[PDB]
């Protein structure tokens, strides 16, 4: 019902192989050069990463800058307030950026902020030019 | 018991044959019960033959051993008695005769060729009380069963094994011929042309190899209907090339995809490794960027503090960016250096491999007495499952015993080549000249005439043996479909034994595919030191015109690099034979041609009937008969078919010119 | 008829 183990034979590749008298040879050779045509193909793009990789020597360290490392309060200094309308006005709506910027504020006290202070600080009309970019 | 006399002399214990059932109609269509209480008898009546095959088994010795209720039906018995008898099935070879046999004779027969195939029947028919005759054209009998006899020296050029006890009718002539049956041990080591042995290793995965590619050549033809190619039938050479093409196409189809999952997985990393290179160009822009909002000392207005602080952010998440990146550049750099020391196999076969893998289709090549590119591949192995169980033994007193013994008591007439065979409706007559002198002629008139000329004589163009009238159109094209082979043998005749003993053979594994079958197996089988080459596929063909000195220094080449050149002395004797030159073999025996098939087999054994020699005459008499090798589909190319052609002809033959009693 | 030396 099939082939031993290992062994290989379909319909459609033994046609192939006795189309003619030189067909078998032909299918050979055909895929001997496929064969070369790809191992040029790997050591072609070898070469041009070995490049990109030589590029990217030291990588990111001298542009490596030291944590914030502060704890989180819950009061709003003047400062803080006019931080955010701006982080707002150039994130919109992600809180976890807007918290980083401002350094001293939580997830969480970054909504509350929005609700909060929606209508002082036109934060509706703040995030409407976020969206206009 | 019983059963083991229906299986040794090849029947079905439980069942009736065709054979049986034509001549018992009566029984076979009857009640099982009946059916039952024939097997018995049969198979009892086999076995008192089988126990004791020395004397001849008499009806009424028979009756005697039965007990009822068995023994009550005394018709019954006497009909499977002599429908045994008949058929050779019970009396059969060399065996002492209760019965003197009556000095008035029914019948003339002429056989033509005292090979097994003649000698067998012609015993038979003299058992039967017919008239016997053999024509031979060679200055001794034997035919294909020649042994080579010099001083203690014994070799056979011909025949030389017996392919299994179980089921053979061989083992019952081994009893009653003094014959010196030896075991084979199976192991067979090879020797590469350099003159080194093959490690376990190899020998054993080619060899598997090799039964995996056989397995495929039946595959290809059971299954994907492979049998016709440019309106020629698909031999089983070409199909194992085309199965070799395909197993290389897919070492290199699996090369292909290897490669291909290293340059997708490449170009991952050449993308990943562009954005890497923009990301940190992005990451060194913004890091001047932030440096110069840092500069803008404090205290500073809210923009100027956002400024810095956004970029900080910016950099720290482009930062973050930058890591995730070049923790997916270590995951796939590794990922490429597992692909490139996993490459999958480079060659389906080396050329040590190749030169191996030609040695077991020489030794196949061996087997069939051909090329394999002459075999059926629908057909080659049609009569598989026929083979005898068993070790396969080897005749330490020569084969020719066989034959020599069968001889006893026969009217044979020697160095006599039939020339010419004339059969009609009233009688046959043959013509046939002497070997030494051709000019003296003789006529030999008879009844009937058994020709037992092997398949290559019936193929010889222009014909060595005429027949008139001509044989028929549907008799000639199966003798053109047939294939007959040749296989060769070098006798290498010493005065020391310089092989291993324990080993009965060992092959040489030659440097070409053209030349796998040349010298390529040699077999120390006998008691004096002796060692006996084969010659087969193509080789066998073109070393026939090659001397003895230059084949015989060519084997003693191969020895010395096997065994050392200061170990290999001159021989005493050599002896090389050539089967197709020989103009009474013109081979060595029949093989399933491309083109052919196990139905050829039963044509070259149907009988000639010739027609009226009146006009408006009743429908004659066979008188034309043929036995011997080719003409027996379940055991051909074997002493054993040879010698159950002859039983079978002698009781169709008696059958019909002293008639049968046991039908009624 | 295939190899031969078997069983
Ligand atoms: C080298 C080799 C190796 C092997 C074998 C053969 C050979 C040649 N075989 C096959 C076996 O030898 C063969 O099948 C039988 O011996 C032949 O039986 P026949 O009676 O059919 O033909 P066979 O050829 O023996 O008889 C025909 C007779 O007709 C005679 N004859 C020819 N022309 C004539 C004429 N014009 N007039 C009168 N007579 C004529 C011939 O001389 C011959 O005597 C074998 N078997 C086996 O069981 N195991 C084995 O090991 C082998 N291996
Ligand atoms: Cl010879
Ligand atoms: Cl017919």
């Amino acid at each position: 019902r099939k082939p031993p183990k290992g062994m290989f034979l379909s319909q459609e590749d033994v046609e192939a192989v006795s189309a003619n008298a030189t067909a078998a040879t032909t299918v050979l050779r055909q895929l001997d050069m496929e064969l070369v045509s790809v191992k040029r193909q790997i050591q072609n793009i070898k070469q041009t990463n070995s490049a990109l990789k030589e590029k990217l020597d030291g990588g990111i360290e001298p542009y490596r800058l030291p944590e914030v490392i502060q704890k989180c309060n819950a009061r709003w200094t003047t400062e803080e307030q006019l931080l955010a309308v701006q982080a707002i006005r150039k994130y919109g709506r992600d809180f976890q950026a807007i918290s980083d910027v401002i350094g001293n504020k939580s997830v969480v006290q970054v909504k509350n902020f929005f609700v909060n202070y929606r209508r002082r600080f036109n934060i509706d009309e703040v995030l409407q030019e976020w969206e206009a970019e | 018991g019983v059963e083991g006399a229906a299986f040794q002399s090849r029947l079905p214990h439980d069942r009736m044959t065709s054979q049986e059932a034509a001549c018992f109609p009566d029984i076979i269509s009857g009640p099982q019960q009946t059916q039952k209480v024939f097997l018995f008898i049969r198979n009892r009546t086999l076995q008192l033959w089988l126990d004791n095959p020395k004397i001849q088994l008499t009806f009424e010795a028979t009756l005697q051993q039965l007990e009822a209720p068995y023994n009550s039906d005394t018709v019954l018995v006497h009909r499977v008695h002599s429908y045994l008898e008949r058929h050779g099935l019970i009396n059969f070879g060399i065996y002492k005769r209760i019965k003197p046999l009556p000095t008035k004779k029914t019948g003339k027969v002429i056989i033509i060729g005292s090979g097994v195939s003649g000698l067998a029947a012609a015993r038979q028919l003299q058992s039967f009380g017919m008239d016997v005759t053999l024509l031979e054209a060679r200055d001794r009998v034997g035919g294909r069963v020649a042994t080579f006899r010099k001083g203690n020296y014994v070799a056979d050029l011909g025949a030389m094994v017996v392919t299994g006890l179980g089921g053979n009718p061989m083992a019952v002539v081994s009893k009653q011929v003094n014959m010196e049956l030896a075991k084979i041990k199976q192991k067979c080591p090879l020797y590469e042309a350099n003159g080194q042995a093959v490690p376990k290793e190899k020998d054993e995965m080619v060899e598997q190899e090799f039964n995996r590619l056989l397995e495929a050549t039946s595959y290809l033809s059971h299954q994907l209907d492979f049998n016709v190619l440019n309106n020629k039938p698909v031999s089983l050479g070409q199909a194992l090339e085309v199965v070799i093409q395909l197993q290389e196409k897919h070492v290199k189809d699996e090369q292909i995809e290897h490669w291909k999952k290293i340059v997708k997985t490449q170009e991952e990393l050449k993308e990943l490794l562009n954005k890497m290179v923009n990301l940190k160009e992005k990451i060194k822009e913004l890091h001047q960027q932030y440096k110069e909002a840092s500069e803008v000392k404090p205290p500073r207005d809210i923009t100027a503090e956002f400024l810095v602080k956004s970029k900080h952010r910016d950099l720290t998440a482009l930062c973050k960016e930058y890591d995730e990146l070049a923790e997916t550049q270590g995951k796939l750099e590794e990922k490429l250096q597992e692909l490139e020391a996993n490459p999958p196999s480079d060659v389906y076969l080396s050329s040590r491999d190749r030169q191996i893998l030609d040695w077991h289709f020489a030794n196949l090549e061996f087997a069939n007495a051909t090329p394999l590119s002459t075999l059926s591949l629908k057909h080659w192995d049609q009569d598989d499952d026929f083979e005898f169980t068993g070790s396969h033994l080897t005749v330490r007193n020569g084969y020719s015993c066989v034959p020599v013994a069968l001889a006893e008591g026969l009217d044979i007439k020697l160095n006599t080549a039939v020339r010419q065979v004339r059969y009609t409706a009233s009688g046959c007559e043959v013509i046939a000249v002497n070997t030494r002198s051709t000019s003296q002629t003789f006529i030999y008139k008879c009844d009937a005439v058994l020709c037992t000329l092997p398949l290559g004589v019936l193929k010889q163009q222009p014909p060595a043996v005429q027949f008139v009238p001509p044989l028929p159109e549907w008799k000639t094209s199966a003798v053109q479909r047939m294939g007959f082979g040749n296989l060769n043998k070098v006798v290498l005749c010493f005065d020391r034994v310089f092989w291993d003993p324990s080993v009965n053979l060992f092959g040489h594994v030659g440097s070409t595919t053209a030349s796998r079958g040349e010298l390529f197996l040699f077999w120390n089988l006998y008691k004096a030191p002796i060692l006996l080459a084969l010659v087969a596929g193509e080789a066998a063909g073109i070393m026939e015109n090659i001397s003895d000195d230059v084949i015989v220094g060519r084997c003693l080449a191969i020895l010395k690099g096997i065994f050392g050149s200061s170990a290999v002395p001159q021989p005493k004797e050599t002896v090389v034979s050539r089967w197709r030159a020989d103009p009474w073999a013109r081979g060595s025996y029949s093989y399933v041609a491309a083109g052919s098939s196990g139905n050829d087999y039963d044509l070259m054994a149907q009988p000639i009937t010739p027609g009226p020699s009146i006009p408006g005459a009743p429908q004659p008499i066979p008188r034309l008969f043929f036995a011997g090798e080719h003409t027996i589909r379940n055991y051909p190319a074997t002493v054993h078919g040879a010698l159950l052609s002859g039983l079978r002809e002698a009781g169709r033959i008696a059958d019909q010119f002293l008639g049968a009693m046991y039908t009624l | 008829a295939r190899t031969k030396q078997t069983a």
